[PDB]
């Protein structure tokens, strides 16, 4: 099934948001219960990002799938980047944001599309590993372009993140 | 794409100095007379190799170690000394680390060791993949940067000599059969510590 | 050029050597019973577990058994075993533990056999539960019932064999994985004047899939420095 | 006779070495996603250009974009790029620049992709011109029109991709080749209250014919002496 | 016994200026270590030119 | 079962130091000036090899001996000495044991011997199965722990030199073609003497 996280709001001063997997799904119903009840597990992820923006809204969003997104565990809500709490242009690892495109990524340009999809295969140094104390994948959404809108209405654009597990395997029931 | 000299093997399999080991023989006189130092094998001591390896998340490679030993007479007029013999022992991961010159760890019951004679061609050993996982993990987000790799210890096995000698061992590590996975962007800030902290 | 590995003795070296006594009449071998090819032969042999390690029952014969009938007993684990053969003192001294002490890493399933030594007329039931790795050992009969468990009957059946599967993220883990505990089920019932102090014995052995790598030195008996 | 290359360690040497741990149970590899054979895989990946390097817009997020609608604008190059990926600061920090920093020589074509991020209702035209090597970058719209150029329409089309061909007398040139400049064509027209401060993004990547030789050391992060 | 380090600097590489500088780390510069009394060191350098052939004469800039 | 690194050959064929031999050259001055010591080849001097072999009753294997010689100048300012030559002789079982430096046993009429020159690669010899029975007996209940194995003797064959030199010879024994029979349980108490006595 598809599990929808809490909706974040895009502002004109937002520095970006980041999430960790399967950390964000630890309390997401059946999948969270299974990952909590088993010592070892393996499952892929399908990431869908929806931007509820009108035709008069400006800006771009950069969704990056970073394996082993080490930062120099909020859960469902994740965290936000810091302008000067990881640094947005340093990508949380002292690396210029321009080179962050090496990871699998999608670009959400409000003038062309309002949604994007990503396929995240299982990535780890082991065939099977614990689903609780290890973060297999990380989702980072960055404001590649500042948010702007007509001086008519609205101030915050809602952003919906939906993650659906796939190829789920579980062993070591406890 | 295509073309040689740009492959992963060509990019990574290059010899470079990674460690310097200081050893003594006898007659401390006024110094601590360190007979061994022991060095944990890691790629964090060289910025170039560290940056090359940080380009990817998971990697597999074999390590070839070359040891160059240069001896020096501390006093020019101590007298001719007998030819020095050096013992270089590879400590596998999980094995005890030597703490004394004449402890049980130097008996080479299960620790590979090579004896080098001064004037001979430099010693060379090959260490295969000694990792516990299926690939070395340069990044780990959870509760793996210390990817084992064992350690190296060098000591002097010569008898008690009145003369004072100091020897320096240069360790060169050349990766072999390098395979990489999950490309990562290059580091853009100077390194501070063994982690990913930035200032 | 003098480089390491040239004109130097290596511990793990392998070349041909000059024969000290060429053309020596070596005695031909004979079919001596008990030929062994691999060290894993010893790990698959059943070994009595020192089980009840106590201050009275240490370095003696009473430690190998646990009395199975008290007056009013309890709803607490009579005996508990940890799935760390190279670390648990109850399993370090066994043949499997001694074999594992020579190797840093190990893999494969394990086999635990329990047999009780009493009268044929004794009747009762026992609960044997296996705790998955990362889970605390049960402190009560209900907690043991909540997980994987079997019912052992005291009667015609006198031995119980359980196999712990290989559950680890890595292919091999260090010799530095769950719990096995037994609980009373209903009671132990004996007829007229039948002894109420029967005893049980535990055995541990390795399975056919057992394997080790990266041979190391042993801890027992070390004086050379 | 003692001659160089005999009984001496060589940095680029290649022979067989004695095995420190013979018959070691090496962990078999697994199909980890993202296997890479050659370093040229990273050079073909699109990388955002730091474009507008300014004193306010340095080591930050605003440098990656250039505002595309001023009040009265100008007939001057809004942005200019030099075909020196290993020398231009706007391209040295990109993935292609980082890859080229490790190699003295380089060859092959280059790919530049430009996309602007604004409203669907914004309409306009832009002029993108490529200056041949050895020619000064145009200082006006007419000068850009005199050479190779394309017309980029602001509207349904939102991205423009241009490929710079390999033009060099030698097979490989040192990492120590023309200019790319953009000009306003007519104007930027927006409807009622539509934001007039939309932004553009630039990307640079290598083509399939890219190749490098004579691997060297990198300049970034050097303290060892 | 003396040990000498002979390093080949490829074209375009920095020239060493100090005994213990970064150029002597042999990160990308080929090097050979010679031991006194050993047979003389010998290395082979292939064609490292930038053009298709070495130019002994050049009339131009 | 199955899998490598756990076989009998892998378990037993590992190099380890089993003996240290002290030799002198001339000029006793105030010492006994021991020119030879002689060592009976046995596995009781190393606890690890002894414990490994005690796991079985009967065993067959060939012994590979590696000798590493390190010389030392007792006085730092005695002067340069000529390169030392050492004679290592293997004494087969049943042969007389040397008692003097210049006795008849050092003529190598039937005793294998190898001459080692200082600075050369360490000497290496191979001793095949020299047992009298069909297999070595680690246990014997009756009226066989001394399974022959011969003995090793090392002496200095250099002429009379005024300078004083002391050399240490490290003997490494690596069993080869190891076959075992009749498995036995591991030893659980510290060893006291060459027998099976316990306290």
């Amino acid at each position: 099934r598809f599990y929808t996280l809490d909706t974040v709001t895009w502002r004109k001063e937002s520095r970006g948001w980041w999430w960790k997997l399967p950390d964000a799904l630890k309390d997401m119903g059946l999948f969270g219960q299974n990952m909590f009840y088993h010592y070892l597990g393996r499952a892929g992820y399908t990431v869908h990002v929806q931007c509820n923006a009108s035709k008069f809204h400006q800006g771009a969003l950069g969704v990056f799938a970073v394996p082993e997104m080490c930062l120099a565990n909020p859960g469902e809500k994740g965290g936000e980047f810091k302008g000067s709490c990881p640094v947005d242009y340093l990508f949380g690892s002292g690396v210029l944001a321009g080179n962050a495109f090496v990871y699998p990524h999608q670009i959400i340009n409000l003038r062309t599309n309002n949604c994007a999809t990503l396929v995240l295969p299982y990535v780890n140094s082991l065939s099977i590993d614990s689903m609780t104390k290890h973060n297999n994948w990380g989702i980072a959404i960055l404001p590649l372009a500042p948010l702007d809108f007509a001086t008519e209405s609205s101030t915050e654009i809602p952003i919906t993140l939906t993650i659906a597990p796939m190829c789920c395997e579980f062993n070591g029931l406890r | 794409r295509t073309r040689s000299e740009s492959t992963v093997e060509s990019f990574f399999a290059r010899g470079a100095c990674v460690a310097i080991i200081e050893v003594d023989n006898d007659a401390p006189t006024k110094r601590a007379s360190k007979l061994f130092s022991v060095w944990k094998i890691t790629y964090k001591d060289t910025v170039q190799l560290r940056r090359k390896l940080e380009f990817f998340t998971y990697s597999r490679f074999d390590m070839e170690f070359t040891f160059v030993v240069t001896s020096n007479y501390t006093d020019a007029n101590n007298g001719h000394a007998l030819n020095q013999v050096y013992q270089i022992m590879y400590i596998p991961p999980g094995a005890p680390i030597p703490g004394k010159w004449n402890d049980y760890t130097w008996q080479t019951s299960s620790n590979p060791s090579v004896f080098y004679t001064y004037g001979a061609p430099p010693a060379r050993i090959s260490v295969p993949y000694v990792g516990i996982a299926n690939a070395y993990s340069h990044f780990y987000d959870g509760f793996a940067s210390l990817n084992d790799f064992g350690s190296l210890a060098v000591r002097v096995v010569n008898d008690h000599n009145p003369t004072k000698l100091t020897s320096k061992i240069r360790v060169y590590m050349k990766p072999k059969h390098v395979r990489v996975w999950c490309p990562r962007p290059p580091r853009a800030v100077p390194y501070y510590g063994p982690g990913v902290d930035y200032k | 050029l003098n480089t390491p590995g040239s004109n130097q003795y290596l511990t793990a070296d392998n070349y041909q050597s000059p024969c000290a006594i060429p053309e020596f009449d070596v005695t031909p071998p004979i079919d001596i019973p008990g030929e062994v090819r691999n060290m894993m032969e010893l790990a698959e042999i059943d070994t009595m577990i020192p089980l009840n390690l106590t201050n009275q029952r240490k370095n003696t014969m009473d430690m190998y058994r646990v009395e199975l009938n008290d007056a009013a007993h309890s709803d607490t684990p009579i005996l508990c075993l940890s799935l760390s053969p190279a670390s648990d003192p109850r399993l370090a001294h066994t043949m499997l533990g001694e074999i594992l002490n020579y190797y840093t890493h190990w893999a494969g399933s394990l086999k635990f056999t329990f047999l009780f030594c009493g009268s044929m007329m004794a009747t009762g039931k026992l609960l044997v539960s296996y705790a998955p790795p990362g889970a605390e050992a049960p402190k009560s009969r209900k907690e043991a019932m909540l997980g994987t468990h079997v019912i052992w009957d005291i009667g015609l059946q006198s031995s119980c064999t359980m196999v712990v599967p290989w559950i680890s993220n890595t292919t091999y883990r260090q010799t530095i994985g769950g719990y096995i505990s037994m609980f009373y089920q209903t009671r132990v019932v004996v007829p007229l004047s039948t002894p109420r102090k029967m005893d049980i014995l535990g055995f541990v052995s390795a399975c056919n899939d057992f394997s080790v790598r990266l041979l190391r030195d042993t801890t027992h008996i070390s004086q050379e420095a």
